[PDB]
């Protein structure tokens, strides 16, 4: 068996030399020059390498009683040193175009992680069957037919726009395909992903981490006291969120706030979701967007789903899962996103 | 365990596995349970290579827990294994050996240049010029005794990856090498944590054609590569992709390969051809394989 | 699938039908269409909530808004016999919610509560009065606000309508107790999780 799967490293590299090729086709081909020249130049050194020991093999008797020895030497020494120059001037030119490509390195890592993501679907439903081909048609759509890069000229600005752009019709494309019901949770890990990419933001483990499981935090009779105005469910729930530090004074915030009680039977407390966790520097809106998520998740779960939604307004935009609300406009799809070649299923339920 | 330990003595007799200054460990990694107390160099590489052997059904265990897909180890693997080792340490012992015969002769003429010249501007000048090969020739002879060492710990580690490792992905071929090289560990087998595999079983030559032949720059896919080149079993290729396809018409069209499908109505016809003719032939839709070729 | 909810299928059943084939002569054809709409949409958003909506699970689809939208046409005609304008209690109210009583989302009720939901619901939204400028399609949807008849004349308008809608639908939109939803969306809230759980 000689399986050929896709590994992060070599989708993150395919990625970055396609963008660089789109943004930068000058300094991409100098790129390609480049590893064209330094595989050559490897080669020849290796062949001269191997030249003068065989030359030093192959002569009977002494070096210096055969002059062609002599100067056969001393031309694959002189073509040796010369085409050793010759690589470093190459490193220096690999210098400068890896200081010009590091900037398009966390577009790359995010192409990687809405694959991956994309192939991870699978798990959650059969018919969320997803090629390489498929992601790659997305990122094509991204870099060369975006209608938001019509006029844009500085490089900063374009890859902001093909960032954002790469997001929403990863979603748009994948989530056409889905169960509505599955949307929420395809948007929520690119939100995720998109967590991961701003370098200003916190990392949130811990708290996405008892977003997660949560249940697994055992709680014996003795650990879950009564509080008043809550029931045996949403006790424990608040339990569980008090694990966290910023968390770990909560029964006894939500015992001070005589208005809480009126939030836990508000038509949308998402929307006005009380501060309730402790915290020394001001969270961000972002920050903000988890700790609502964890509160309505201890004590409204009804609501999480809208919360969740919330959270992917707060990450991605008001407008990303807007698409989905309005009629599939089929004509444009298949008479420009969809190939000859590839077959348009229409999978409906009963 | 009795059958795979006894194929690993009766296979690698033809191995030169002695090593008279190995030294047991107080902790031997015994898979075998008649394994003599105090093992030899020799069998403590046949343990090692049967304990790879059952590292692979608890790593098909594991990933059959997880739901993940698995393929059936059967003792073909364990012959493949074997087979691969026996070859490739014949062969790295041969090119050291030979490289090792050419530095000598290499460096005993730039000696006997010195004589010559000492009993003259021109060849003082070329003496300067070939000092920093001589000094790198010096180095690579003195690492001689430390190549020879780790060559057979090196072998059976690449042996394994070759046989056992095409299946998986990534995670799991790291996972698979890091149990084999940890278990070397504790029997005391020598081999390099430095070089990489696909450094230590394929050269810088091969390796810029396979770029040629449009191979991808990847390690998973240089794994693969050397494993299309290097295989005993015939190369079965799992690629959505498709890349693997052009890679192995690109790397077989001077010796004129066919593509066929056992769909398609020539096939047999084809294989009759590619087996009369000594051919490549490339058979795609293995999912629809006709046991036609299993002889 | 069924569109997520009433907006997104009032959105949909706008965009299948042609622009010509709903402005057509009489002017009160397009509220028409419009009322059908929306009971074609509430009578889809009743089936998500699977035993409170409707005791069984009925096709509610689109043969039967097509059905529908073809007896409107037949009847409107046979009425205004091609008229402008024809006069709201002229049009032949009896006829639209007999035909969709018995044949058209009827003839698939096979329970006698069922089928006096469907009555109930025709009985509400095909009237004169949906004609009049305070007609109330739902009533206390939030306790207080309530969804009004759009005074619309024109198929635009109702589009218009339709568009500016908000995106707080709750289950009393379809005359359901505000609680309907309250356990299944807490089993998909779950069930969301798992799915990410499952996803690392």
């Amino acid at each position: 068996f000689v399986n050929f799967t896709v590994t992060r490293s070599s989708l993150q590299s395919q990625c970055l030399n396609e963008v660089l090729k789109a943004e930068r086709p000058d300094v991409d081909e100098k790129r390609s020059d480049l590893l064209k020249l330094q595989g050559e130049f490897q080669l020849r050194l290796r062949q001269l390498e191997k030249s003068l020991l065989q030359a030093l093999n192959e002569v009977k008797g002494r070096i210096l009683d055969d002059d062609t020895i002599i100067t056969t030497l001393e031309n694959l020494k002189r073509e040796a040193a010369e085409v050793t120059r010759k690589v470093e001037e190459t490193d220096i030119v690999m210098q400068e175009v890896e200081t010009v490509s590091q900037q398009y390195l966390p577009l790359s890592t995010a192409c990687s992680s809405i694959y991956f993501t994309m192939e991870s679907l699978k798990q959650i439903h059969f018919l969320y069957q997803y090629s390489l081909q498929f992601f790659l048609d997305i990122y094509h759509n991204v870099l060369y037919e975006n209608p938001n890069l019509k006029g844009v000229t500085d490089h900063t600005q374009r890859l902001s726009i093909i960032t954002k752009d790469l997001f929403q019709v990863a979603f748009n494309r994948v989530a056409r395909g889905m169960l509505h019901q599955d949307h929420i949770t395809f948007a929520m890990l690119l939100a995720r992903i998109k967590l991961k990419g701003t370098v200003g933001e916190p990392t949130y483990d811990a708290e996405f981490q008892h977003f997660l499981r949560g249940n697994e935090i055992v709680l014996s009779a003795g650990s879950t006291p009564r509080i008043q105005g809550l029931t045996v469910e949403q006790a424990e729930a608040v339990v569980r969120l008090s694990c966290l530090p910023a968390f770990k004074d909560l029964i006894a915030k939500v015992q001070a706030d005589e208005q809480f009680g009126i939030w836990l039977d508000s038509s949308s407390p998402e929307q006005t979701v009380p501060y309730l966790w402790s915290e020394e520097t001001p969270a961000t809106p972002i920050g903000q967007a988890i700790h609502r998520l964890l509160l309505i998740q201890a004590f409204r779960p009804d609501r999480l789903l809208a919360m969740a939604h919330m959270f992917v307004s707060t990450n991605l935009g008001e407008s990303f899962m807007s698409i989905m609300e309005q009629p599939l406009d089929l004509t444009h799809i298949v008479g420009t996103e969809v190939k000859p070649n590839t077959p348009v299923l229409m999978c409906s339920v009963p | 365990t009795e059958a795979l330990y006894q194929v690993g003595k009766e296979f690698t007799s033809k191995m030169d596995l002695e090593k008279p200054n190995y030294i047991v460990p107080d902790y031997m990694p015994v898979v075998y349970d008649k394994l003599p107390q105090p093992p030899s160099h020799r069998e403590a590489i046949v343990n090692s290579c049967v304990f790879v052997h059952q590292t692979l059904h608890q790593a098909n265990a594991r990933l059959a827990k997880r739901g993940g897909r698995t393929m059936a180890i059967t003792p073909r693997h364990y012959l493949d294994f074997i087979n691969h080792y026996a070859n490739l340490f014949h062969e790295k012992r041969s090119e050291l050996e030979e490289q090792q015969m050419h530095l000598n002769v290499g460096l005993r003429k730039i000696k006997e240049t010195v004589d010559q010249v000492e009993e003259v501007n021109r060849s003082t000048a070329l003496l300067k010029s070939l000092s920093a090969e001589r000094e790198r020739w010096e180095k690579t002879s003195e690492t001689f005794k430390n190549q020879m060492s780790t060559i057979a710990g090196d072998c059976l580690l690449s042996a394994a990856f070759i046989a056992y490792a095409g299946y998986f992905d990534q995670q799991m071929r790291q996972n698979l090498f890091t149990t084999w090289s940890h278990h070397l560990q504790q029997a005391n087998i020598q081999f390099r944590t430095d070089i990489a595999r696909t450094e230590y079983l394929s050269n810088a030559d091969e390796r810029l054609r396979w770029q040629a032949s449009s191979l991808p720059a990847d390690d998973l896919c240089t794994e693969n590569a050397i494993m299309l080149k290097r295989f005993n079993r015939y190369p079965l290729i799992i690629d959505p992709s498709g890349q693997a396809t052009e890679f192995i018409m690109n790397e077989y069209k001077d010796r004129k390969i066919t593509r066929t499908s056992f769909l398609d109505d020539a096939f047999r016809k084809n294989l009759e051809s590619a087996l009369r003719f000594g051919n490549p032939l490339l058979v795609q839709d293995v999912e629809s394989y006709d046991p036609v070729l299993n002889p | 699938e069924p569109p997520p909810g009433v907006k997104a299928n009032m959105l949909r059943t706008f965009s299948s039908i042609p622009v010509s084939r709903i402005c057509k002569s009489p002017n009160e054809r397009a509220r028409l269409y419009f009322l059908l709409a929306w009971f074609h949409a509430i009578i889809q958003e009743r089936l998500r909530y699977a035993p409170l909506g409707w005791s069984k699970k009925y096709e509610f689809g689109e043969s039967d808004l097509r059905s529908a939208c073809d007896t409107v046409d037949t009847w409107l005609d046979d009425t205004a016999k091609g008229r402008q304008n024809i006069s709201p209690d002229k049009i032949p109210w009896s006829a639209l919610k007999t035909l969709m009583a018995q044949s058209i989302y009827g003839g698939r009720v096979d329970n006698e509560f069922d089928q006096r939901l469907l009555n109930t619901f025709l009985e509400r939204l095909f009237t004169t009065r949906s004609f009049d400028s305070e007609f109330k399609l739902a009533c206390k949807v939030d306790g207080h606000k309530d969804i009004q008849m759009p005074d619309g004349i024109r198929r635009e308008e109702f589009v218009q309508w339709v568009e500016l809608l908000p995106d707080t639908q709750t289950p009393s939109w379809l005359g359901l107790p505000n609680n309907a939803e309250r356990v299944l969306l807490t089993t998909q809230g779950v069930d969301m999780i798992s799915k990410m759980l499952k996803m690392q």
